[PDB]
RNA sequence: UAGAUGUGCAUAGUUAAACCGAUCAUUAAAAUAAUGAAUAGUGUCUAAAGUUAGACCCGAAGCCUGGUGA
RNA sequence: UAUGAACUCUUAGAGAAAUUACUUAAUAAACGAAGUGAAUUGAAAUAUCUUAUUAACUUCAGGAAAAGAAAUCAAACGAGAUUCUAUGAUUAGUGUGAACGAAAAUAGAGCAGCCUAUUAAAAUAAGUAAAAUGGCUUUAAAGCUGUUUGAAUAUUGUGGG
């Protein structure tokens, strides 16, 4: 989708397909790229029109036509309640467009937002996710808000405070460029 | 070849929760722990219940 | 009956229609090789 | 001699039951003057009983037993062939709990 | 009347993080429609979802949801 | 050494069915009032058979799916 | 038991495979799972049904794959993961019919349990269980599912069957 730009990150929201492509503006050294980890339950191999939005568990169903008389049986299809909303985004601060079924904005609505909907770790969500809600959901852990609620979170369950950012590397090829 | 591979594999790992990160730091404390021994004296107190229970 | 559908053919159609290359660059090529060299075929195409 | 005996029908036991009783050592088998509480086993210390659900307290959620009821019965029925049916801890489905039950209230 | 009806939404309950007028005062919980809670006051922090885990925080309970106010004024 | 284990058929009939039982069912209560039904099975071989599989043999036009060819 | 050599194409890019041009560029079929899913045929016609969760196609994967240590079955006694074969069974049951068709259990082949999994995975699971509706499967249960809605917190009896 057309996404809008973050207000103080160069980093843009990924592509759908995955690709991170910056600006012409902002510096970048010989064969750098931005590669997002793999999904790790890969991508779905029927109904890639789920491959590019958050539908959630659903997908296109198939099933038969019933006459009122004879009850003939004839296939049809069903499927899922598909809009494009603009849903924002506390950590990004902007309107992340995105393809999204209705019973996904219930959930969103149920959790807390997108980014709260983005950041669940339970199996059944992650699969919910997708290749593109894994893709938003890496986006958000570049932020410096989601960065620095996973790090107070970690004080809590007696972990180390946690190397250099993505966003920094971005930042110190426009100091080199200039020298 | 392999390297960049598995160095691909685990790549996600930099994407983990504090939770999913403070699970897996227990297993290494939980393995590292081994499993526990039976001394002589406490074999010896279960052969008592085994011969108690079979010969009388 | 039969015609003469060879008459005037030339040696140019006969490997951009059933060529190797043909078949390996598409999907449903690839079946055809894959059959022909089943059967044990040494002739794949053309 | 009779102790060197006893060690030797202890160290007989399939070792899924030895496995059992080392993390999950009951009262009778430790030292005479122990205590129950201290010198804990760190399986024990997770959870007193290992076939009894427990409530996390961190989080208000209850966890399954490390062994399931199917597992448990095959515990029981499995030291019950080498008479150490005394050792595990509280079950449902120790034959002594399934008798107690049924007589003190009946059908 | 009838023993089954149509199954309809309540709305989304949500704390009002400013004073907005005609609605409710500051830290009131009610039950919003969605699309105004989604699209105006969400991305504006005019408010809060309250989920079971904000109020636990909170230590409020599900007992505490109160209802708009449209006489409300400033 | 010792103990147990492994389809099935028959040994009891009667009724829609159970209870019941050398008796049972109908008679809205039952009852020699009336009527019907009671006694060698089982395994194997040889052969002939019913049933399901192509099913004694040969033969369509056509239907559907996937590919080929201007 | 070691050892020298082992060309070109399929198989860099292009192209009319075994050429060009480069370079220490390189992986068929059958078998597996999911998705999609017919018709001939039988019913002496034919629509439900049957043929058939079949053939075929598509994606993905390994030498096998899948499945798997019970929210399983039993019935007041108890059994104790998955997979393969036989019996149970031309049975229960379903269906106007034609026909379709289990499970417990038993025997054999194998046998293994676990989360500290012997390769690195839970802080015990919520838009989930479930309900209405449109379908699949099916015996009306259980199971799968698009749409609209939507719970509870352990035998001190919470949740599913
Ligand atoms: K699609
Ligand atoms: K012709
Ligand atoms: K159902
Ligand atoms: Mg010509
Ligand atoms: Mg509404
Ligand atoms: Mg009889
Ligand atoms: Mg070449
Ligand atoms: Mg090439
Ligand atoms: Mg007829
Ligand atoms: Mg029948
Ligand atoms: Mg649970
Ligand atoms: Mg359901
Ligand atoms: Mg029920
Ligand atoms: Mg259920």
């Amino acid at each position: 989708y057309h996404q809008p730009r973050v207000p103080s990150s160069a980093i843009p929201i990924p592509n759908v397909s995955g690709r991170v492509p910056l600006p012409d503006s902002t510096p970048v050294p010989e064969d750098f790229k931005i590669e997002i980890p793999s999904y790790p339950y890969g991508p779905r191999r029927v109904y890639h029109q789920s491959n590019t939005g958050l539908y959630g568990s659903a997908l296109i169903r198939f099933g038969n036509n019933v006459s009122k008389r004879n009850e003939i049986k004839t296939r049809r299809k069903w499927r899922p309640n598909v809009q494009q909303k603009r849903l924002w985004s506390k950590s990004l601060g902007v309107f992340v467009r995105t393809r999204v079924t209705t019973r996904v904005l219930r959930t969103i609505d149920k959790v807390g937002g997108l980014d709260e909907y983005l950041l669940g770790h339970k199996a059944a969500r992650v699969k919910e996710l997708g290749p593109w809600g894994w893709m938003l959901r890496w986006r958000i852990m570049q932020t410096p808000e989601i960065r620095e609620r996973f790090a107070k979170e970690r004080e809590a369950l007696g972990l180390p405070p946690r190397e250099k950012s993505l966003e920094e590397q971005l930042r110190e090829f426009q100091v080199a460029g200039i020298q | 070849e392999e390297q960049e591979k598995e160095a691909k594999k685990s790549a996600a790992k930099a994407m983990l929760t504090p939770v999913q990160e403070y699970n897996r730091k227990q297993r290494e404390l939980r393995r590292a722990r081994g499993q526990p021994a039976l001394t002589e004296e406490m074999l010896a107190k279960i052969g008592e219940v085994v011969a108690r229970n079979k010969l009388g | 009956g039969p015609r003469p559908t060879m008459s005037g053919a030339t040696r140019l159609v006969q490997k951009r229609r059933h060529g190797f290359l043909s078949r390996v660059k598409t999907k449903n090529g690839q079946k055809t090789l894959k059959r022909r060299l089943a059967k044990g075929r040494l002739r794949l195409s053309a | 001699a009779t102790v060197k005996q006893h060690v030797q029908l202890a160290l007989s036991l399939p070792p899924r039951l030895r496995t059992f009783l080392a993390r999950y050592p009951p009262a009778s088998i430790l030292p005479a003057g122990a205590d129950p509480e201290t010198h804990k086993t760190p399986y024990q210390e997770e959870s007193p009983n290992p076939f009894m659900p427990t409530k996390h307290p961190i989080t208000g959620k209850w966890h399954n037993p490390k062994y399931s009821l199917r597992r448990q019965a095959e515990l029981v029925k499995l030291a019950q062939e080498h008479g150490v049916e005394e050792l595990l801890p509280f079950t449902r489905k120790l034959n002594e709990e399934k008798l107690r039950k049924r007589v003190e209230l009946g059908l | 009347a009838s023993h089954r009806m149509r199954l309809q939404d309540q709305g989304v309950v949500v704390r009002l993080l400013e004073d907005i007028p005609k609605f409710g005062r500051k830290h009131a919980i009610f039950r919003i429609e969605r699309g105004r809670m989604r699209n105006e006051w969400f991305p504006k922090n005019k408010a809060e979802y309250m989920t079971p885990a904000r109020f636990q925080e909170l230590g409020l309970t599900r007992d505490a949801i109160g209802e708009v106010d449209r006489s409300f004024v400033i």
